[PDB]
RNA sequence: UAGUUGGUGGGGUAAAGGCCUACCAAGGCGACGAUCUGUAGCGGGUCUGAGAGGAUGAUCCGCCACACUGGGACUGAGACAC
RNA sequence: CAGAAUAAGCACCGGCUAACUCUGUGCCAGCAGCCGCGGUAAUACAGAGGGUGCGAGCGUUAAUCGGAUUUACUGGGCGUAAAGCGUGCGUAGGCGGCUUAUUAAGUCGGAUGUGAAAUCCCCGAGCUUAACUUGGGAAUUGCAUUCGAUACUGGUGAGCUAG
């Protein structure tokens, strides 16, 4: 009942914060070829469990800081 | 082109320029007659054709043909100009409206009167 | 037998001390029920050229299988730099085509069709392309015969 | 290098038909065999055979000629590696107003556009044959 | 606006009788200049025409009998193309459904101009109401009667006796004693004269 | 507050009202919440004169919507008729 | 890009929040176009076109912004108020 | 109640494009959207007669799309017409051999919610008809959530040898 996204971590320097890269595949509106797009989302990770390279799940939540509105749920795969 | 080439760079369209820049997308313009005179046609035509250099409210100075036989225009007259080229006269891209502001309608004309601006004879 | 004259043009040949003028004529003949042909003729005078073109058209003829008064399926054809597209239409549409295609289609007996030219609009080349397309159009019975099936199987 | 084996197979069939051969052979794959089976079922070709030496597999197809012309007059690849084409159940293409067949790969296997519309599913459009 | 002026040159240009006169005298005795165009450069009927000339000349003939102008005729075509059926058949049905034409064919007017004048001067009633628009479309099962003040008109009695010479059509039944008539349905193409070609109009307006 | 009132449409001298539930601060012929019927003061022939959805009317009144005088009279007349 | 990106204590708001403040750390964005620069109110819709598209945003409806030009706050349920 | 009594113009007639002759002038006066007319017989200039097309309107100018497959996704080209970098290597990217197990991201299907009203289209209703107004539908080709399918593409594990 809560919006979730699955991605891979690309940064862990910040305290209690991780940057995860989301990727999606869509068709070009005119030429019809399938294109891949990427989005970088800041998430909240209280215990710094995540690291660069793991596959994580995040869920939508209320704002925590200026740029963070998502929170970590679980780590699917480890690096 | 390939699909990848089209995605990276799409098709490009070239803009079109108007043939009557001095009108500035208006049906007619008003001007003050700066120089009335006559010119000679390009080959293979020979005549003496009446034109006038006019300064418009658009900030441009152009040349305009005078249609019909017999006109009363002179220096500093106020005239209305429309679009239309004269073809055999190079550089004349506009026409003067007959009988609008200071120009008068042609005389002794009974056909095509709405052009040249002649009223119905009594 | 309905006959149409598509175009007449005047041509010239240069000799010493002047030019020789001649006339060419392109004509299309048909029966209105699936037999149509076209031809060209050259002469010194227009009526003679028309007569020769009509004779050539009568000699060069083919048979076209129609679906009632319209085409079996969409057709794309070409000859040289002229390309033609033809599409079947429902009743009451009429013949929506250019003059060169209109002559051939009406002579062959098509009543409802939509057609379009691309590329060059030379009359002889357009007539050639339309003629080729009408010649090469196929039919469900022929398809079933070639595939070893039944008409209802083919659908 | 070679990057479209299905297109290669269709090109081989087209060239063999234009040169008037009796049989055509190629390296085999399950997708190619599945397409050849649909062609044989629809009646454009006669026989499909697969041979295995040790690990190489050879696929052989027997061609059909009726009157003077070949049975397959047109075969076009629609989906290609540089542009994949997917269609819904209501936008499946029709070939020659139903006189030809469009080969469609759906979640229930490879079939024609007619069978795909009958089953109410869509998929990938491989080729047009007529 | 309605056309006013000479009718015999109008008919002479098209080459066929347009029924613009009462008919007490035949057309040939009426004009004596048939198969001659009105102009001084007028020639015989055999003059060659282009297809564009033929389509235009047919549409003008169709317009001239009914007295309809270009705007209304184009609207009629655009409505007939929308309605399902044969476009020419629909157009003929629309043209024959106008109130003035029904009044003329019912025999209360010697000519369509007379019928138009009678309708416009409020001398006709439709379903019990006095109307004054010539282009009102008449529907199936209608009743057209002559108004009380309109009755006892010598022009009307002459019109009915003249109509007696022709044949009252199938879709219209008239009690001439009561000056009353009943439109039942739109004529099919067979009832109308077959010399009219509508295909030319069709491609002329579908260009 | 929330009101049930008439919004005008139609042609000059021939008004035709929609019955709408809306916030009172909105313009007469503008934003509204829900349309629940119509009123035609000059209906003739086969044309209906007043359609009103009684259940929606009651539901909105139960939540504190205030009908105008004309709408209340129309609702009473419709209830009388049916 | 240096309140800049994140964290802790405190302040502040009807309310989450660098919204503000004192420290701690060096992060944050960018060839999937950051920064700079030109132009522009947005949509339902309208015109054209076989369609795909192209042009457009008067009159009607929804949202936004402005009120001689800039900076503020008061009263009030609600304004930074033609 | 009165009495036809109060009420028709504009463009055009060489071709493209329906509609032709005579007078006046002689590369002059002039016309002209393109091709082009006029330098003593002008169907092309001006007038007149005649005619054609529209009609309370008729013509001109300006602007947008179309015709234009003339930016080509549908739907174009590169030997000589415009167009293959002077030739390699290589980064990002695009694409990629065969078999098998699994996943369900792409892809396909169902259900639910939403996609305001007006506008477009259909069947009706009220205006003497029509414009116009209006009832009910259809449509809004989209988005989101959730449940399913596994042929193809992608991910992961294993295996093979024609590259």
């Amino acid at each position: 009942t809560v919006r979730t996204l699955t991605g891979k971590v690309v940064s862990d320097k910040m305290d209690k914060s991780i940057v995860v890269l989301i990727e999606r595949r869509v068709q070009h509106p005119l030429y019809g070829k399938s294109i891949r797009r990427s989005t970088k989302l800041h998430a909240h990770d209280e215990n710094n469990v995540a690291k660069i390279g793991d596959v994580v799940t995040i869920k939508e939540s209320r704002p925590i800081s200026k740029t963070k509105a998502w929170t970590l749920v679980e780590v699917v795969e480890a690096a | 082109a390939t699909t990848n080439q089209l995605i990276r760079k799409g098709r490009t369209t070239l803009v079109e320029k108007s043939k009557v820049p001095a009108l500035k997308a208006c049906p007619q313009r008003r001007g003050v007659c700066t120089r009335v005179y006559t010119t000679t046609p390009k080959k293979p035509n020979s005549a003496m054709r009446k034109v006038c250099r006019v300064r418009l409210t658009s900030g441009f100075e152009v040349s305009s043909y005078i249609g019909g036989e017999g006109h009363n225009l002179q220096e500093h007259s106020v005239v209305l100009i429309r679009g239309g080229r004269v073809k055999d006269l190079p550089g004349v891209r506009y026409h003067t409206v007959r009988g609008s502001l200071d120009c008068a309608g042609v005389k002794d004309r009974n056909q095509s009167r709405s052009k040249y601006g002649a009223k119905r004879p009594k | 037998l309905v006959e149409k004259l598509v175009a007449v043009d005047r041509v010239a040949k240069v000799v010493k001390g002047g030019r020789i003028f001649s006339f060419t004529a392109l004509t299309v003949v048909g029966d209105g029920n699936g037999r149509v042909g076209f031809g060209r003729g050259k002469a010194r005078e227009v009526p003679a050229a028309i007569s020769k073109a009509l004779e050539a058209a009568r000699r060069n003829m083919i048979t076209v299988d129609l679906a009632g008064t319209t085409l079996q399926h969409p057709v794309n054809a070409r000859h040289g730099a002229s390309r033609v597209y033809m599409q079947p239409a429902s009743e009451g549409t009429g013949v929506i085509a250019g003059g060169a295609m209109r002559a051939v289609l009406e002579a062959a007996g098509v009543h409802n069709v939509l057609a379009k030219c691309y590329g060059s609009t030379n009359a002889a080349n357009v007539v050639n392309a339309t003629f080729k397309g009408l010649r090469d159009m196929t039919s469900p019975e022929k398809v079933a015969a070639k595939r070893g099936k039944s008409v209802e199987e083919i659908q | 290098s070679m990057q479209d084996t299905v297109a290669d197979m269709l090109t081989r069939v087209r060239n063999a038909q234009m040169a008037k051969k009796q049989t055509v052979s190629m390296p085999s794959s399950k997708l190619k065999v599945a397409i050849a089976n649909v062609l044989q079922q629809e009646g454009y070709i006669s026989n499909v055979e697969v041979a295995q030496e040790e690990t190489k597999s050879t696929l052989t197809i027997t061609l059909k000629y009726f009157e003077g012309k070949p049975v397959i007059e047109m075969v076009k690849r629609v989906s290609r590696p540089g542009l994949r084409q997917y269609r819904g159940k209501d936008k499946l293409p029709s070939v020659k107003q139903g006189l030809g067949i469009a080969i469609v790969s759906t979640s229930k296997g490879i079939m024609t556009d007619r069978a795909a519309r009958a089953a109410g599913i869509g998929g990938e459009v491989i080729a047009f044959v007529s | 606006a309605r056309y006013i002026g000479p009718k015999c040159k109008l008919s002479r240009r098209e080459g066929t009788d347009l029924q613009l006169k009462s008919g007490v005298k035949p057309f040939d005795v009426k004009t004596k200049k048939a198969n001659k165009a009105p102009g001084q450069h007028g020639q015989a009927r055999g003059g060659k025409q282009s297809e564009y000339s033929l389509q235009l000349r047919e549409k003008q003939k169709v317009r001239r009998i009914y007295g309809v102008l270009e705007r209304q005729f184009s609207n009629y075509y655009k409505e007939a193309a929308r309605v399902k059926g044969a476009t020419g058949e629909n157009l003929l049905k629309l043209l024959e459904s106008r109130l003035d034409n029904v009044v003329y064919r019912m025999g209360f007017g010697s000519t369509r101009a007379e019928a138009r004048q009678l309708v416009s001067h409020r001398s006709i009633t439709l379903n019990g109401r006095r109307v004054n628009i010539a282009s009102i479309q008449v529907k199936a099962g209608d009743v057209i009667a002559v108004h009380e003040g309109a009755k006892q008109q010598l022009r009307i009695k002459n019109a009915i006796e003249l109509a007696a010479q022709r044949g009252i059509p199938a879709w219209i039944e008239v009690d001439h004693s009561k000056l009353e008539g009943t439109f039942k349905a739109a004529p099919d193409r067979s009832d109308l004269p077959a010399e009219i070609n509508e295909s030319l109009i069709v491609e002329l307006y579908s260009k | 507050m929330v009101v049930i009132r008439l919004a005008r449409g139609g042609a000059k001298k021939r008004p035709f009202y929609q019955i709408v539930v809306t916030d009172s601060r909105n313009a007469r012929d503008g934003r509204f919440i829900e349309r629940i019927g119509f009123f035609n003061p000059t209906a003739q022939g086969q044309a209906e004169k007043l359609r009103l959805d009684a259940d929606r009317f009651a539901h909105w009144v139960s939540q504190g919507a205030q009908p105008s005088e004309r709408v209340a009279s129309l609702a009473a007349q419709a209830k009388k008729a049916t």
